[PDB]
Order: C-alpha cells, then structure tokens, then sequence
C-alpha cells in the first residue's frame, strides 16, 4: 500500500 | 556570514526552503542551513531589538534556550531577499518518516519511547509560549547513537494563545476534524489530535487517514496488531470532539505510558 510524504508550509 | 561556514550538499528542500549540510568552521560543529525567501513568508514577527524577522525565527529563539527535544537554532542572518538559519545537525541521523518507512510498524515499546521523548518537546514549546502546528514523522530527527528524537520545522507555527485559531498552513493529514469541517481550532487539543495521528503512524506503519471524509469520520481501523491500551490512548487523541481529548497530562499518566524506556536503552536495545 502506498506510503507517502504530505506537503506543508 | 559566509567565512564563518562550510557548505555541503542539500539535505532537502520544500515548504519550509531549502536545507544544507554544513560545518561550522570555528569548531568544527555539524550543522544545518536553512534559506528562506523573504517573499515566501506569511507571518512576520519581531524579537527585542524591534528587528522584523520571520515569526519562524522568533519561535525558534523562544525553545533554544536549554537543553531539549527541539532542534536548536545557533544563529541567524539577513540577506537581502532571504534569511538564513543555522540549526544543529545531528550525527548519524535519520527522520522519523523514513525510518518508520524502511522498518515498517514499530514494535510498542519502542513506539512508547519515541512517543513520550516527542510528547516531553511539544510541552516544552508550550511552556515556551510556542505552538508547532506541525507535528508529524517528516518533522522528527532521531539520533540514532543517542537514542533521543528531535522536533523541526517551526514554519507553520504560531505564539501559543488560548483564544481560537482561524488559520493552518501545516499537514493537512495530520489537522483535526475541527479545522476539515470549520476552519477553527485550539492549540492544544488541535496539537493532541495530530499527536493521536503520529502514535497510530508508528504502531501501524502509517498515518490512519488520507481524505477529509476519513478525518471527520472519526472511525479508526487498525491494521497491525496492536494493544487494547495502545488502541484506547490513540482513539481519545482522535475523539471527533475536541474538549473530548486527553491533556498532555493524561495522555502522559495513561497506563499504555508507564515504564518508558531511557533514550541511551532506547538507542542500544532498537537503534546501534
Ligand atoms: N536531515 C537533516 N535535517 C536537518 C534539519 C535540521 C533543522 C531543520 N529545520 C527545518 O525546518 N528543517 C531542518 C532540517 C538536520 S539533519
């Protein structure tokens, strides 16, 4: 299943 | 400015800049170099010498003084279209996402560890008068010989108030049903909140939730095994209603907190 980093900022 | 540092290779870039490796040549010192465009920024502070400057650097100033579970700001400059932060490097380091990415879920012990050491920096930026409004994985570094983790990235954070907030510019992954659903929040039960999102990213090897429909949903299913203690203390975290949430105190007295490991057994039994 995919994992991912989210973005912020 | 650029005779007191030498510069390495990028450790990253994104929301917060871009980041170098660098060492501090009066001694040798690792640390890390943060840019960030003057353009770029939203929130702008002020410290005691009147100076305007971004409000990232006065939090920081605010938790560097001591010893703690924040990474530390050393110094700071002005460019003309940029400021530059000097922050401490840890050596050898890893954060907390890609570690949880090549391991996968976190036996609970180590888990408890971890979770405690970030529970014990986020109320020191409280007692700091500081809100981070970012905790997540990608925002803790673990030192991986000390066995002690470190907080990161203040950018989207705020003076810590116990009036309402109306704005976000962190994870939205990681924001309370509150923010999805009314664009309101409160410091302290929102930081609980995503501090519930963290602990079920460790124990279950990612984060419970993608969609805004899955955060105000209020329905958490888990995917590894985990304990009925563990279960219970991230489903208060994640209670849709916010005075619902433990306090950093209850979450810290809750029976899954109990013997926590010290960071040196944490890095010898989990870490070397
Ligand atoms: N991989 C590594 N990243 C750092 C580091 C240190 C401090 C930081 N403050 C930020 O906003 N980003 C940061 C990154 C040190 S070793």
């Amino acid at each position: 299943r995919k994992r991912r980093r989210h973005p912020s900022g | 400015l650029e005779s007191q540092y030498q510069v390495g290779p990028l450790l990253g870039s994104g929301g917060f800049g871009s980041v170098y490796s660098g060492i501090r040549v009066s001694d040798n010192l690792p640390v890390a170099i943060k840019h960030v465009e003057k353009d770029r920024i939203s929130d702008w502070g002020e410290l005691p010498n009147g100076t305007r400057v971004p409000m990232e650097v006065v939090l920081l100033k605010k938790v560097s003084s001591g010893f703690s579970g924040v990474i530390r700001l050393l110094d700071w400059f002005e460019r003309p279209d940029s400021f530059v932060l000097i922050l401490e490097r840890p050596e050898p380091v890893q954060d907390l996402f890609d570690f949880i990415t090549e391991r996968g879920a976190l036996q609970e012990e180590l888990a408890r560890s971890f979770f405690w050491q970030v529970l014990e920096a986020v109320r020191h930026c409280h007692n700091c008068g500081v809100l981070h409004r970012d905790i997540k994985d990608e925002n803790i570094l673990i030192d991986l010989n000390r066995g002690e983790l470190k907080l990161i990235d203040f950018g989207s954070g705020a003076l810590l108030k116990d009036t309402v907030y109306t704005d976000f510019d962190g994870t939205r992954v990681y924001s309370p049903p509150e923010w999805i659903r009314y664009h309101r929040y409160h410091g302290r039960s929102a930081a609980v909140w995503s501090l519930g999102i963290l602990l079920y990213d460790m124990v279950c090897g990612d984060i419970p939730f993608e969609h805004d429909e899955e955060i105000i949903g209020g329905q958490v299913f888990f995917r590894q095994r985990v304990s009925s203690e563990c279960q219970h203390l991230i489903r208060w975290c994640l209670a849709l209603r916010p005075s619902d949430r433990p306090t950093f105190e209850e979450i810290q007295n809750h029976p899954w907190m109990q013997d926590v490991l010290l960071p040196q057994e944490t890095a010898e039994i989990h870490l070397h």
